[PDB]
């Protein structure tokens, strides 16, 4: 036999998950027919349109506010939309009242613009919300989409970026949706005040933006996840096999006599300096003064 | 002769029902939770014009 | 207050019953044995 | 008297876990990566007129 | 390379902990009795 | 006893799986409002037919 | 077009129209699709998504 510390380790099966934010505007645009009596909605048309990042970067992350005219792209023209079909103004972005913790949102407008008219005639209205929701992002392998808390897909890995060879990820989207900023503070718009600098992507999705700290893919993903570590096991030497049997979990494991190289598993950079880590915690609190490492 | 002594055995489980409901890209009923009060989160749908 | 946990296996509790059967009955076998020798 | 010899256990299992999921009519997950990108597959939202 | 799929259950693992343990038991036993006549 | 060849058979709980084709037209109807120095899109009616 | 999951469409374009600034003008655009889908179907079998 042979005594010695194990750790266990299984398949990781859950996804990864992150954290992200998204910006989008709600336009919605409302044709009410003033009849005689009473007034009758005959269409709305509600949508949602991202906030591009120059508006981002230069007015929500720097005076937490944002602008009250609707700038995007459908049917490949270039269209607008104007909050009760006014000037357009800056307005500040004010928190939701279900603000509670993790999913927060911050939006600027609680009305909904629509105008009846003369009996006899249509009228159309039209509203813009700009909306920011911190959401929860989600990605499963092989890590080249992830999907969000608002139920979008998002065709790009969460590690797409600029360097380090993040540039060779997937990416279902042409390069000018995407931008990155090095460095970049973000603004908490609860405390008014800038957060540490961070590398940030960006997406400009047809409907929304998409705002997400990179981290490196190596850092991040694992193949593996620990199980359960045992401070005593015994490795027998049976014929042909190695057996592993740990008493204090009334579990035996047989392994073949051949070591296992982990480069040939996806994603298993974790797996060594961890089990490093936690067998020379394990040695150095139980086995210091009675045996010595083989 | 000696004789065999008294063993636990223990639950071992190596995956729990959360881990194998977090498998999935997306939880519909999480989606239809956040999503259906849109309109109560982001608009005043009590007070009348 | 707080919520109880159930796993979705009773096969631990199959082999505590197992090993308590076959223990409890080679321990008196094997203790009849030394008696009588 | 003779011994008991020794044997192994294989880790048998009746379903795997995508036979598991595998046994409803639809999937959230996957009709919603699916069509998610039908504006992607049918048109081109790169170019303006 | 590849990916390690990891079955669902650890039972066929406590099963193969207590059929060793009894085995070996068992099995010094019977030659300590076997010895002994 | 009695030896012999066994072949053991569990239940199906999968679906049953076929290919098959969907053949639809998008039918897009857009309302735009040409404005002083802009253009809004005051109705788009998508239909699949 | 990857393997599998194939369309064929005939339409890239939405057609639109913008007019003189202070009218309405409405546009349409039509476009074949045609996929290859997977189908599915379970227990009874008078279904199938």
């Amino acid at each position: 036999f042979t005594e010695g510390i194990a750790v266990v380790y299984k398949e990781n099966i859950a996804a990864y998950k992150f954290k992200a934010t998204v910006y989008y505007k709600d336009v919605i645009v409302s044709t009410a027919w003033a009849g005689s009596s009473y007034t009758q909605i005959t269409n709305r048309y509600a949508d949602r349109v991202p906030i591009p990042v120059s508006e981002i970067t230069d007015t929500i992350d720097k005076f937490g506010k944002c602008s009250s005219k609707a700038t995007y792209v459908r049917n490949n023209h270039k269209v607008e939309a104007f909050n009760e079909d006014k000037n357009p103004q800056d307005m500040p972005l004010i928190a939701s009242k279900y603000n509670s913790v993790g999913s927060k949102a911050w939006h600027t407008t609680n009305d909904t613009y629509m105008v009846a008219g003369t009996p006899g005639t249509y009228r159309t209205g039209t509203s813009v919300n700009c909306i920011i929701e911190e959401v929860e992002a989600r990605s499963i392998f092989p890590y080249d989409s992830f999907g969000l808390s608002t139920g979008d897909i998002i065709y790009m890995s969460p590690f797409f970026g600029l360097r380090d060879g993040a540039y060779r990820e997937h990416s279902n989207y042409a390069m000018d949706r995407f931008h990155q900023f090095e460095g970049y503070r973000q603004r908490d718009l609860d405390t008014r005040a800038l957060l540490e600098p961070a590398a940030r992507n960006f997406l400009v999705t047809p409907h929304l933006t998409v705002g997400w700290n990179w981290k490196p893919k190596r850092t991040e993903v694992c193949s593996l996840v620990k199980w359960r570590e045992v401070e005593d096991v015994v490795r027998d030497e049976y014929a042909h096999n190695f057996r592993f049997t740990m008493k204090t979990l009334s579990t035996t494991f047989i392994s073949e006599t051949n070591e296992f190289n982990l480069n040939q598993i996806h994603l298993s950079q974790c797996v060594k300096e961890e089990a490093r880590a936690i067998i020379n915690r394990i040695y150095t609190t139980r086995y210091n003064s009675s045996h010595v490492r083989t | 002769l000696t004789l065999l002594k008294d063993r636990e055995f223990m639950p071992l489980r190596v995956y729990t029902r959360d881990e194998l409901r977090d498998t999935g890209l997306l939880d519909y009923s999480e989606i239809q939770r956040r999503n259906q009060m849109h309109s109560l989160r982001f608009y005043d749908i009590d007070k009348v014009v | 207050n707080r919520t109880i946990t159930t796993t979705s296996s009773v096969e631990f509790a199959m082999l505590q019953f197992t090993y308590d059967h076959i223990q409890e009955h080679v321990n008196e076998m094997l203790a009849r044995i030394s008696s009588s020798w």
